[PDB]
């Protein structure tokens, strides 16, 4: 019916607009992820154990 | 604990007191799953916009009935949170000779799931009146629907109602056997199937649920006690 | 009543068999107690019944150890009369504990509605106050009749045995009634289908942990005590082995909990 | 015609897949190998939170990293302190079954939802009185699954009507409905930026959604199973999904492709919950094999196990400050790891 036609048109427009999305190499994204992980590594009491002094859960 | 965080301690103690009070009601309340479909006797049984609930007192034991009114074709989505239920109520029409194979398919689907393979199923029958005038009338013969009517003998373990021709009890046990054939294949664990035969406008329903649940709980406890 | 326990031809193979049975029972019961202590965090061993099993096993173990020590002790010496009352108290505690277990089974089988009531206080009270009341009412009047010349046990020819045989008969009668009812229920359940297999299994399971084997004592004390003492000793002294074996290696929930705990231990 | 439309909507997916292959030059398991592995982690719990009536299904952490929520089948909402193992408020509600917990960033509004198709929000800080209802919300014929607060006046949610919708507290009217999903939506998480959010359904697919225009930005790839839970990276450029396939996946928002397959031969049970940490090196995910499991993000290596729960887990979350991890399981037990 008309509702199905409208839904199909909306999905067609969505798929057409899906093509006009900026694309960059995942290697750059992986580099940003690695930089964020390495830079924000000291201030995390999970991967690096912390002494019982600065630990309210101790 | 400095002299500030002590009111929270007594507040928490009061909260645990309320929770312990609620325990005495929650642990002594039995909940059931009430399945079914349209053209059945849902209105009659429920008369005694999401999830509905009805409360009834039976032999000084609280019981809980749960029926849904917004269930789509998919059924396995919200079935996950149904594992803690005690028994499952299934309602069939059994008056109209069509719309019956779908009921058997639904019964097999619920009976063969994996997550809820620890809940027994309570069978039911409705519209006993409409069945009566249909068997004695030579219009909707059941032979054309199911061609195995020509090979059927009334079981010896029969309790026929007085003043009933053999065709009526033959059809009743036809339905009972065709409903029990699927159940005897799988199972063999902690759950069984309990056929029941009660009218629509009747009060003996509570006795039936009472005896079914008592038998189920007794069997479960005896099994837990290693006796079986 | 005339004891007629062992005149000649039955004295041998009695103390040695008692020693062997007591050693096996104490080993099995200490294993059961350590298994229960280890397996207490998980939810399977968290119900009232397992607490009853644990305290009953502890009482039986301590009573058996006290009896074993009582075997090697000179008569007519103060510690003997001191520990005789402890012996009697522990035995009566075990009797009351299996009586409470039978009552719990009766409330669980025929009265399924209301089993989960959290009656821990009542169970402990009725298991540890009845022996105390019996002990105090006995020590009120029965003092001279608590040490004899033969061994450390109380004299059985003075009328002071009233504190044991009467509770024994009460427990045995209640046990016979409960067992008859449960066997009838099991037969009714099993009639809806191996005929003499599940009934025998149930009888064997309910025999040692609940205590229906004390009936033979009445026949042993009075009436043709020639052949009915070997069975008495064999089926009474080896209570440990029986309870341990059955309700620690055949219980389905115990094995699953032990496997889960082993998996948790091996994970770390 | 429908056949012509179906035929025409093939080559565009084909070229999208080709671009996905063209953009995929390397993978995390091929560029992240010189880093030092996290090593063995002996995380032993100190506090065990008990008192829940029955099995629990959800949890959340407040902005203060002090107040946490949890709900059970009994129909009670309780907020605890996680420091003196005490409860502040117990909130009964009309719907006897619930399926969702949420805490507002301002620590005032708590949203509870379930299969009653009614969204209930509670004002914890009342002017004069105890906890009272604030504004009921409804309009969906399906069962609500989960919801996460975005502001103090609007809130997005996921229902059983195979569609998503957001509501404004004022006038309680649905502004822009998010449609396009075929399977039932049962997972939704927000992002630090109040512009984009993702959701997952039983169709083994995920879609990126925009709050303002209500237009689907990006669509994910297949997951081979029904998606149960989803979490967002703190940076806002990646997210992790889960399903019953026993393979956790980490798909970056910018990349929009499968990069990490958390496949272990021993495990066969499905994933229940997923939540990240601030650093992003680690990731904890609840499992259906009767215990919790951790997983390094940059490296596909096991980093110890988190066992101790009698029943299977149902929820898992990480505090904002990244100090403690709390897990909820079906045994009516709440366990928090320091
Ligand atoms: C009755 C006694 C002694 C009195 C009592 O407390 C119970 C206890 C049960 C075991 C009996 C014991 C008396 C000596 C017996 C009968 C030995 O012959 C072997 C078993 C012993």
């Amino acid at each position: 019916n008309t509702a199905s036609i409208a839904q199909a048109r909306k999905l067609v427009e969505q798929l057409k607009m899906e093509a006009n999305i900026d694309r960059i190499k995942v290697s750059k994204a992986a580099a940003d992820l690695m930089a964020y992980c390495e830079a924000h590594a000291k201030e995390d009491p999970l991967l690096t154990p912390v002494p019982a002094s600065e630990n309210p859960f101790r | 604990l400095s002299a500030e965080d002590k009111a929270a301690v007594e507040r928490s103690k009061m909260i645990e007191k309320q929770l312990q009070k609620d325990k005495q009601v929650y642990r002594a309340t039995h909940r059931l799953l009430l399945l079914g479909a349209d053209n059945s006797g849902k209105s009659t049984i429920v008369k005694q916009s999401g999830i509905f609930e009805t409360k009834f007192q039976v032999d000084k034991v609280n019981f809980h009935m749960f029926d849904v009114g917004a269930q789509r074709d998919e059924r396995r989505k919200w079935i996950q949170c149904f594992n803690d239920v005690t028994a499952i109520i299934f309602v069939v029409d059994s008056s109209d000779y069509n719309r019956l194979q779908e009921a058997l398919n639904d019964f097999k689907s619920i009976w063969n799931n994996r997550w809820l393979r620890t809940i027994s199923v309570i069978l039911f029958l409705n519209k006993q009146d409409l069945l009566a005038e249909k068997v004695l009338a030579g219009k909707s013969k059941i032979e054309d629907y199911f061609p195995e009517f020509a090979r059927y003998t009334t079981p010896e373990d029969a309790t026929p109602e007085p003043g009933e021709d053999p065709r009526v009890t033959r059809a009743k046990y036809f339905i009972r056997d065709e409903f029990l054939r699927i159940s005897t294949a799988s199972g063999d664990g902690r759950h069984y199937c309990y056929p029941h035969f009660t009218c629509s406008v009747d009060t003996e329903n509570a006795r039936r649920i009472f005896n079914d649940c008592r038998d189920i709980i007794q069997r479960m406890h005896l099994r837990q006690y290693e006796l079986l | 009543v005339v004891p007629l326990e062992l005149a000649r031809g039955h004295q041998v193979a009695l103390s040695s068999i008692s020693y062997v049975g007591c050693s096996l029972s104490v080993l099995c019961l200490v294993a059961t107690l350590v298994t229960f202590a280890v397996l207490s965090s998980v939810s399977t061993i968290r119900n009232q019944r397992y607490h009853i099993h644990a305290n009953l096993s502890f009482a039986v173990l301590v009573a058996q150890v006290l009896l074993l020590i009582s075997f090697r002790l000179e008569p007519g010496t103060t510690p003997c009369q001191v520990m005789a009352v402890l012996l009697h108290y522990f035995f009566l505690s075990a009797f009351a504990w299996m009586l409470v277990e039978g009552l719990h089974l009766y409330s669980m089988v025929i009265k399924v509605f209301g089993s989960e009531d959290s009656k821990h206080r009542y169970y402990y009270g009725m298991g540890w106050g009845f022996p105390l009341l019996i002990c105090i009412i006995s020590l009120s009047f029965a003092m001279d009749s608590y040490g004899t010349s033969n061994n450390c046990w109380l004299s059985l020819a003075s009328g002071a045995i009233w504190a044991f045989v009467a509770p024994a008969l009460f427990v045995i009668v209640v046990n016979i009634g409960i067992l008859i009812a449960v066997t009838r229920v099991i037969s009714q359940i099993s009639a809806d289908n191996s005929a003499f297999k599940l009934t025998a299994k149930a009888v064997a399971v309910l025999l040692p942990i609940l205590g229906t084997s004390w009936v033979f004592g009445v026949l042993a004390v009075n009436g043709c005590a020639v052949v009915f003492q070997y069975m008495f000793a064999t089926l009474n002294s080896l209570q440990g082995l029986f309870i341990f074996l059955f309700h620690c290696l055949l219980n389905s929930e115990v094995r699953a909990a032990f496997k889960h705990k082993t998996k948790v231990w091996s994970l770390t | 015609e429908l056949d012509q439309l179906r035929q025409e909507a093939e080559q565009l997916k084909n070229q999208i897949r080709d671009a996905r292959k063209a953009c995929a030059d390397a993978t995390l398991s091929q560029i992240t190998n010189n880093i030092d592995p996290v090593g063995r982690i002996q995380m032993r719990t100190r506090r065990t939170l008990r008192g829940h009536l029955a099995k629990i299904y959800a949890m959340h952490w407040g902005t203060d990293s002090r107040l946490l929520v949890s709900a059970s089948q009994d129909g009670k909402l309780i907020i605890w302190d996680s420091y003196t193992t005490n409860k502040v408020h117990a909130i009964p509600l009309r719907s006897s079954w619930v399926m969702t917990c949420a805490y507002a960033p301002s620590g005032n509004y708590v949203a509870c939802g379930g299969l009653d198709n009614i969204c209930s929000i509670y004002n914890l800080k009342t002017r004069e009185g105890n906890v009272r209802v604030s504004r009921e919300l409804a309009g969906h014929t399906g069962y609500l699954s989960c919801c996460r607060f975005l502001d103090d006046n609007q809130i997005v949610t996921s229902s059983g009507d195979t569609t998503c919708a957001l509501w404004d507290i004022e006038t309680g009217q649905q502004t822009t409905t998010f449609t396009g999903h075929t399977g039932d939506v049962m997972s939704l998480s927000l992002a630090p930026d109040t512009r984009l959010f993702v959701s997952g359904a039983c169709d083994a697919s995920a879609k990126l959604w925009d709050v303002r225009e209500g237009m689907c930005r990006q669509t994910f790839t297949g997951h081979e199973s029904d998606i149960n839970a989803i979490c967002f990276f703190p940076n806002g450029n990646a997210f992790a999904t889960g399903s019953d396939d026993a393979t956790c996946r980490l798909f970056d928002l910018r990349a929009d492709q499968e990069l990490m397959t958390y496949s272990h031969d021993n495990i066969i049970c499905g994933i229940t919950s997923v939540s990240f940490s601030k650093s992003g090196r680690l990731l904890l995910a609840g499992y259906d094999d009767f215990n919790c499991n951790v997983w390094d993000a940059l490296k596909a290596d096991r980093a110890g196990v988190l066992a101790g729960h009698d029943n299977r887990v149902s929820c898992l979350g990480v505090t904002d400050d990244g100090m403690a991890v709390a897990t909820g399981s079906w045994d009516s037990f709440l366990k928090i790891w320091n």
